[PDB]
RNA sequence: UUUGGUGCCCAUGUCGCUGUGGAAACACCUGGUUCCAUUUCGAACCCAGCAGUUAAGCACAGUGGAGCCGAAUGUAGCUGCAGUGAGAAUAGGAAAGCACCAAGC
RNA sequence: CGGUCGCCUCCUAAAAGGUAACGGAGGCGUACAAAGGUACCUUCAGUACGGUUGGAAAUCGUAUGUAGAGUGUAAUGGUGU
RNA sequence: UGGAGGUAAAGCUACUGAAUGUAUGAUGGCGCCGGCGUACUGAAUACAAUUAAACUCUGAAUGCCAUUUAUUUUA
């Protein structure tokens, strides 16, 4: 079985992508400046 | 294109058929179906493409844990004394309530 | 006059283990007995035949030897020990 | 939790919004696969271990490597040698992992001009190819040596790349 | 001349043929054919022979096709040497002609032209010319 | 002529038992497998003995 | 018998499409919620249920279409020098059929 | 003497098989403690699509064809859970 | 009568291989400007017909073993 990976949370500093998921077991709260409306295109 | 219930069928008429030439004097063959809410048992005997007693939600004892659903086939079998039969372990795994099912038989009769 | 000939190739018929129909139908077959004989598993033992170290065909119990086809195409054959009394 | 979201609301809707002649022919998704092909592993780029490792931090299954299609020359490979890593993604970790793919993933795809690519197969599935292996959090530029992305794949049981193209356009993915 | 690009097998027997003619009783695409009254070994000189008087006396707005091509091969021993080991030597590349094939099938020129073309190539042939119609 | 056959002897009575079929390639060492003896009568870990 | 189980003959019956019944049962679906398993996990496998469905899984009619089979005579074969009769072609056929159990009966 | 001395794959050798040849087609003097058994699971290769290197093939997800893959061999057939 | 052959034979787009006009004609000769069809290599199929003991989609008679009534002879 692949080893646990737990809860992760996000926090982004251009638009405050907040949201919530189990993923990998080395972060807890990703925070980046680039996630969600960051990118140019990412609109839409 | 599959829908995880032929891929069950196919794996169990493969063993129900290899167990059925294992013992060259065959019995009568115990087919059974997990469905998704109960577990069907069927005598299919392989010597006229007929079958001899079913249990299910509809045919004896209401939906299965409830290791009566393979008993009554099992009862049903030595009131025809057929016993020893050629069983077939199941497209579905052998595990869960057919686990007692299965045995079911062997503690009702069915010697195999 | 003769000094010497042309040599010969390795080109003469191979002969194997006698094999073929060595049961037919109508008559009744004994266990032990060989009932076919083949190199390789391309005829099918049907019932109560027994396949021994040889690819050799011999009936594990008894009754009558029996050839049939079936299959997509009639092309399979099987031969069978079907259970004819002793 | 994006799960329980997606097929309450958003299933339901494309269900109602193309509808059929039940609710179930809703575009379905199996699994999905991330995957890591490293075949230079065999001719010594880091044996093995960067496919397996990275995979298996962005991993929800138990990193299982597959064996090849075929034997070739031009990198040494027979009667096995896995190559790359391979990953099935169920039950929760489906969703799990589509949550980042289209939260955080998406933004940081290089070439993100609208993702229609017309990587469907006609066959009900949708091939995303990325050659940016560093496309989530989840993983540091420091695995392996060439560029090096995934070739991740959604899967529809009913083969329709349509139902995949409307899975897509709901989950805040550009097109 | 006229050679195939390869045989199924380098030194096939002289085999006996009884029975009777298998596969072309006539011509493919052309309007007539040189066919044989029989069927034997032949090698690809005579074919040459034949087909290029033929073509000769022809004119040139007709089309030209050979149907049984060479395909297997002949084994042929020299000679004043004493009878043992064995079959001959692998040689020049065989015909096998049956009793009604066609080795030369020939369209669009006249007519009359046809059947002069094959009685002269039956003169470089080693076989009594037939003249065949068209068939296909 | 020459043997791929193996002789193997019961680690109990030191007796000849078994003449079978050995991978000499594979498995080039001496073959230990627990078959039947019958100076016993059971089945024991018989060992080559020549 | 509507409908669930699938044996059994084959490419006619193999495929494809038009669609139809599902009301109980059935399949998906609800989830990984334990038993159970993944050569990797809820994809099976297990659970314990059906909000839903005829699309698919199941079954049921047609589509002579791809495709199957290919009749008689003759034909080689054969071999008293005719039958014997292929093949192959045509006609035509078939869109499956052969049954039990179980509930809708 | 050339060539030969043990064994097998095809046929001529005339349909059970067989079948002579100084008849033409290939080799072997073995290989697995698993390639045995039991059980459960399990398939085409190829080809195609679209795809991180990955180009035609690797790589994924399929579709695909249903035996031309594989099965120890020389060749034969055989083998579709 | 049963079994199956694979001999003979039609056929080999029903395969193994050579073969041909016709169909896409890629693709390379040949030039052309990533672009283009090719004097030709030209795949395999649609179509066309082939050659063959070691080719058999098919495919006999005969033959073969068994079969039951049967006849010979005191072998």
């Amino acid at each position: 079985f692949h080893f646990p990976s737990q809860s992760v949370s996000f926090k982004c500093a251009s638009c405050s992508n907040s949201f919530t998921i189990e993923s990998t077991l080395k972060q807890k709260e990703i925070t980046i400046d680039i996630c969600g409306k960051c990118h140019p295109f990412y609109i839409g | 294109m599959k829908t995880r219930t032929e891929q069950r069928r196919l794996r169990h008429k493969r063993i129900v058929k290899k167990i059925r030439a294992t013992n060259h004097d065959n019995r009568v063959v115990l087919m059974v179906i997990k469905s998704l809410n109960h577990i069907s048992v069927q005598a299919w005997d392989f010597s006229q493409n007929i079958v001899l007693a079913s249990s299910s939600s509809l045919a004896l004892k209401l939906k299965n844990n409830a290791k009566l659903v393979g008993q009554d086939i099992a009862d049903k079998l030595v009131k025809l004394k057929l016993t020893n039969v050629v069983f077939d372990t199941g497209g579905s795994k052998y595990h869960g309530r057919i686990a007692a099912l299965a045995e079911a038989a062997r503690e009702r009769g069915l010697n195999f | 006059s003769k000094k010497g000939v042309g040599s010969t190739k390795n080109g003469r018929d191979s002969h194997a283990k006698r094999l073929g129909a060595k049961k037919a139908d109508g008559q009744m077959i004994r266990t032990g007995q060989i009932i076919y004989r083949q190199r390789g598993t391309r005829v099918y033992p049907g019932v109560n035949v027994g396949l021994g170290s040889d690819d050799t065909l011999f009936a594990l119990s008894d009754g009558l030897v029996k050839y049939q086809k079936f299959g997509p195409k009639q092309g399979k054959t099987r031969v069978s020990v079907v259970k004819h009394k002793l | 939790n994006l799960k329980a979201h997606y097929q309450k609301t958003i299933a339901k809707e494309l269900q109602k919004s193309f509808a059929f002649s039940s609710i179930m022919q809703v575009p379905r998704l199996e699994k999905i696969v991330i995957n890591m092909g490293v075949g230079d592993a065999i001719r010594d780029s880091k044996f093995l271990e960067s496919a397996l490792n990275e995979l298996h931090l962005i991993s929800g299954q138990k990193p299982v490597a597959t064996k090849a299609k075929n034997a070739i020359s031009t990198y040494k490979l027979r009667a096995g040698q896995l190559i790359g890593c391979k990953v099935t993604l169920r039950g929760e970790r489906m969703w799990a992992f589509l949550e980042k793919l289209i939260y955080v993933a998406l933004p940081r795809v290089r070439d993100f001009r609208g993702l229609s690519l017309k990587s469907f197969d006609g066959r009900g599935n949708y091939t995303i190819g990325i050659k940016e292996q560093i496309i989530f959090p989840e993983i540091v530029y420091d695995d392996i040596k060439r560029i090096r992305g995934f070739d991740v794949t959604l899967v529809t049981s009913t083969n329709k790349d349509s139902e995949a193209l409307a899975l897509l356009r709901a989950l805040n993915l550009p097109l | 001349m006229l050679q195939p690009k390869r045989t199924k097998y380098r030194k096939p027997h002289n085999v006996s043929y009884e029975g009777k003619a298998k596969g072309n009783s006539y011509v493919a695409f052309g309007e007539y054919g040189l066919v044989a009254t029989k069927g034997n070994w032949i090698d690809a000189r005579a074919i040459e022979s034949a087909r290029i008087a033929i073509s000769k006396c022809l004119g040139k707005t007709g089309k030209m096709w050979i149907r049984i091509f060479p395909h297997m091969s002949k084994t042929k021993k020299p000679l004043e040497v004493r009878m043992g080991s064995g079959k001959g030597n692998p040689e020049f590349w065989v015909a096998v002609v049956k009793q009604g094939t066609v080795m030369f099938e020939v369209a669009n020129i006249p007519e009359s032209q046809m059947i002069k073309a094959l009685t002269r190539a039956g003169h470089k042939l080693p076989v009594t010319w037939k003249i065949l119609k068209r068939e296909e | 002529a020459v043997k791929r056959s193996t002789r193997l002897g019961c680690n109990d009575c030191r007796e000849i038992n078994y003449l079978t079929f050995k991978n000499v390639k594979k498995n080039p060492e001496k073959l230990a497998l627990n078959k039947f003896c019958s100076r016993c009568r059971k089945v024991v870990v018989h060992k080559e003995v020549k």
